C-alpha cells in the first residue's frame, strides 16, 4: 500500500539531519558527572573508579539471585 | 477496591502537583505557537486510532511534552520527533503490546530514521528524571464513574469525550489540576443527558464543591459548544463511532445554572 | 559474566549498594518495557519493606540501577534451615512485615503479581521486602489491567488460572497465603506441572468450587461442570504445627471469592497478628 492515508502526514516539512543527530549526541554523552563522581564509578566502560566506595568483585553465589537475573 | 479506595484517591491528589507543567512554559519558546501543539495533539489522536492504542496512553503522551517543552528548549523542526518519542514512551507503559519502532517511524513518512526516533527517547527518559506515571484526566474520571447511579449508560462515554478535548487546546486549560478537569467533564456530561447535578457523593468525599468548579465549567462549555468547528476535528469523528455510544452527535446544551 | 556484579560497600558509615547491569541492544523498541515499568513503579515506592532503587544511570549502550543490599532470599534461607524449619516467632515476624509492605503497595495504587520466595529478600537485622518489581503494573481500580498469564505457575490464584480480563488485589494475598502456609510445614503446597493438574492439586485441600461457596464460578470461562467432587480437607493437617489463632488467618486469607480474600491492610488487626517481635536469622 501506497502509505495508510490519516496517520502517514510530515508535519512540519524538511528538517536538517546532520544538525538534529550532533544536537542529540551531545546531550547523550554529556550525561556525566554528580553521578560518576557521586558514585565515583566510571559508569561508561564498568571499571571501578577509586574513592570513598569500595567496590568489589562477588561471584554468582553467595549472592541473591535477584541481582544477575536476565531479562525475559 | 473499595479497600484502598481513599488511600488511593489521596496518593492521586498529591502527586497531580508534582507531575505538572508549569503555566505559561511555551510563549518562552521561539519557533513553536499554540496552533502546531494542537496540530501535533491532533496527529496524535489520527495515530493512535489507527493502531488501537488504549485511550490511556494518548493522555500519558501529551504530559510528557508537557514536562519536556517545559525544562528543554526545542526547535520547529525537531517537534514531531518529540511526538513520536512521546507515543513510544507511553505506549511501552500502559500497553500490553506496545508497537515497534520501525512502525512509528513508517507513521511519519519517513523523515525520521529508525536510530532518529531514538536518541530523543533518550533524551526524553532523563530530563523527566523517570517519572514516567503521571495522574491524568483518565485515572480521575474512572473513580468518579462509579458513584453516578450503579447503571448508567452514554455517560462514562461523554465524559471521556469531555476529557479528551481538554488536550487539544493549551489555552486554558493548562492551569486547572487533572482533578478538577475531570469533576467539570463528568458534572456537564451528566447534566448534558441525565439532568442531575454534581452528585453529592463526590462532594465530601473529593472536597470540591459545584462553586470552586465554575471556572472549570465555563472553560469546557465553550469547547464544548466549539468542537464542531475546531480546526482539527478528529476526536469528535474517533467518538462518532458507536463504541462509545455515538455521543458525539449529541446536541450540546446551551445554558447552565450553576 | 565474569563481574557480573559489583557489590560495592560504604566507608562513610553508609549503606551497600549493588549493581544491576541491563544491556540495550537499541535495535528495535529502544528500552524494554520491562525496564521502563520497573523503573517508573519502583521509585513512586518508599517502605521500609521495599528495595530502595537507589539511583539510575543510563548510557549509550547500558543501564545501571543501583539497588540496596539485602543479604538473603528466603529461598535459600529456608533450605538451609529446612533441617530445624522456621521457629514460630521468626515465621510471626515475617508475616508481619511482609503483609504491610504488600498493604502498602495496595494503597500507593501499584500492583505485585510474583510473590515469589526467591523474590522475597531477608537481612540480618530480621527486615523484609519485596524485591521484584518488572511485572508490577500501576492499576488506579482493578478494572485496569488485563490479562497475560506470565506470573509463576506454583503461586497463581484460581480465578487466574480459569481466565480472567481483569485483575484484583487478591492475587498478591493469595500468594502470600501460599508462602505463609509453606514456611510452616517447608513443602510447596501446590506443585502442578501443568495449569490443568495445578488446578486439580487445589481442589483436594479446599473441597470442590460449589457454586455455595463461590457465586461467580458457574458461568466462568474456563469452568467445566466435569470437575471432580473432591472433599474440603480438614485444615488441621494440612498444616499441623499451627496454633489455635492461626487456624482462621490462614483459611480467611486462602479463601475464593477474590472479593472475600482478606485484605492486607486487614489482615494486621486479625487476632492472630498480637505479639510480634522481630529475632535475627542465622546469619542471613
Amino acid at each position: 500500500e501506497h502509505p495508510k492515508p490519516s496517520a502517514c502526514r510530515n508535519l512540519f516539512g524538511p528538517v536538517d539531519h546532520e544538525e538534529l543527530t550532533r544536537d542529540l549526541e551531545k546531550h547523550c554523552r554529556d550525561m556525566e558527572e554528580a553521578s560518576q563522581r557521586k558514585w565515583n564509578f566510571d559508569f561508561q566502560n564498568h571499571k571501578p573508579l577509586e574513592g570513598k566506595y569500595e567496590w568489589q568483585e562477588v561471584e554468582k553465589g553467595s549472592l541473591p539471585e535477584f541481582y544477575y537475573r536476565p531479562p525475559r | 477496591v473499595p479497600d484502598y479506595h481513599e488511600d488511593i484517591h489521596t496518593y492521586l491528589r498529591e502527586m497531580e502537583v508534582k507531575c505538572k507543567p508549569k503555566v505559561g512554559y511555551m510563549k518562552k519558546q521561539p519557533d513553536i505557537t499554540n496552533s502546531m501543539r494542537a496540530i501535533l495533539v491532533d496527529w496524535l489522536v489520527e495515530v493512535g486510532e489507527e493502531y488501537k492504542l488504549q485511550n490511556e496512553t494518548l493522555h500519558l503522551a501529551v504530559n510528557y511534552i508537557d514536562r519536556f517543552l517545559s525544562s528543554m528548549s526545542v526547535l520547529r523542526g525537531k517537534l514531531q520527533l518529540v511526538g513520536t518519542a512521546a507515543m513510544l514512551l507511553a505506549s511501552k507503559f500502559e500497553e500490553i503490546y506496545p508497537p515497534e519502532v520501525a512502525e512509528f517511524v513508517y507513521i511519519t513518512d519517513d523523515t525520521y530514521t529508525k536510530k532518529q526516533v531514538l536518541r530523543m527517547e533518550h533524551l526524553v527518559l532523563k530530563v523527566l528524571t523517570f517519572d514516567l506515571a503521571a495522574p491524568t484526566v483518565n485515572q480521575f474520571l474512572t473513580q468518579y464513574f462509579l458513584h453516578q447511579q450503579p447503571a448508567n449508560c452514554k455517560v462514562e462515554s461523554l465524559a471521556m469525550f469531555l476529557g479528551e478535548l481538554s488536550l487539544i487546546d493549551a489555552d486554558p486549560y493548562l492551569k486547572y489540576l487533572p482533578s478538577v478537569i475531570a469533576g467539570a467533564a463528568f458534572h456537564l456530561a451528566l447534566y448534558t443527558v441525565t439532568g442531575q447535578s454534581w452528585p453529592e457523593s463526590l462532594i465530601r468525599k473529593t472536597g470540591y464543591t459545584l462553586e470552586s468548579l465554575k471556572p472549570c465549567l465555563m472553560d469546557l462549555h465553550q469547547t464544548y459548544l466549539k468542537a464542531p468547528q475546531h480546526a482539527q476535528q478528529s476526536i469528535r469523528e474517533k467518538y462518532k463511532n458507536s463504541k462509545y455510544h455515538g455521543v458525539s452527535l449529541l446536541n450540546p446544551p446551551e445554558t447552565l445554572n450553576l | 559474566t565474569y563481574g557480573v556484579v559489583y557489590k560495592a560497600r560504604n566507608k562513610l558509615t553508609g549503606e551497600v549498594v549493588a549493581l544491576k547491569k541491563i544491556r540495550l541492544d537499541t535495535e528495535t523498541e529502544g528500552v524494554p518495557s520491562t525496564a521502563i515499568r520497573e523503573i517508573s513503579l519502583l521509585k513512586e515506592l518508599n517502605h521500609p519493606n521495599i528495595v530502595k532503587l537507589l539511583d539510575v544511570i543510563h548510557t549509550e549502550n547500558k543501564l545501571y540501577l543501583v539497588f540496596e543490599f539485602l543479604h538473603q532470599d528466603l529461598k535459600k534461607f529456608m533450605d538451609a534451615s529446612a533441617l530445624t524449619g522456621i521457629p514460630l516467632p521468626l515465621i510471626k515476624s515475617y508475616l508481619f512485615q511482609l503483609l504491610q509492605g504488600l498493604a502498602f503497595c495496595h494503597s500507593h495504587r501499584v500492583l505485585h503479581r510474583d510473590l515469589k520466595p526467591q523474590n522475597l529478600l531477608i537481612n540480618t537485622e530480621g527486615a523484609i521486602k519485596l524485591a521484584d518489581f518488572g511485572l508490577a503494573r500501576a492499576f488506579g481500580v482493578p478494572v485496569r489491567t488485563y490479562t497475560h498469564e506470565v506470573v509463576t505457575l506454583w503461586y497463581r490464584a484460581p480465578e487466574i488460572l480459569l481466565g480472567c480480563k481483569y485483575y484484583s488485589t487478591a492475587v498478591d494475598i493469595w500468594s502470600l497465603g501460599c508462602i505463609f502456609a509453606e514456611m510452616v510445614t517447608r513443602r510447596a503446597l501446590f506443585p502442578g506441572d501443568s495449569e490443568i493438574d495445578q488446578l486439580f492439586r487445589i481442589f483436594r485441600t479446599l473441597g470442590t468450587p460449589d457454586e455455595v461457596v463461590w457465586p461467580g464460578v458457574t458461568s466462568m470461562p474456563d469452568y467445566k461442570p466435569s470437575f471432580p467432587k473432591w472433599a474440603r480437607q480438614d485444615f488441621s493437617k494440612v498444616v499441623p504445627p499451627l496454633d489455635e489463632d492461626g487456624r482462621s488467618l490462614l483459611s480467611q486469607m486462602l479463601h475464593y471469592d477474590p472479593n472475600k480474600r482478606i485484605s492486607a491492610k486487614a489482615a494486621l488487626a486479625h487476632p492472630f497478628f498480637q505479639d510480634v517481635t522481630k529475632p535475627v536469622p542465622h546469619l542471613r
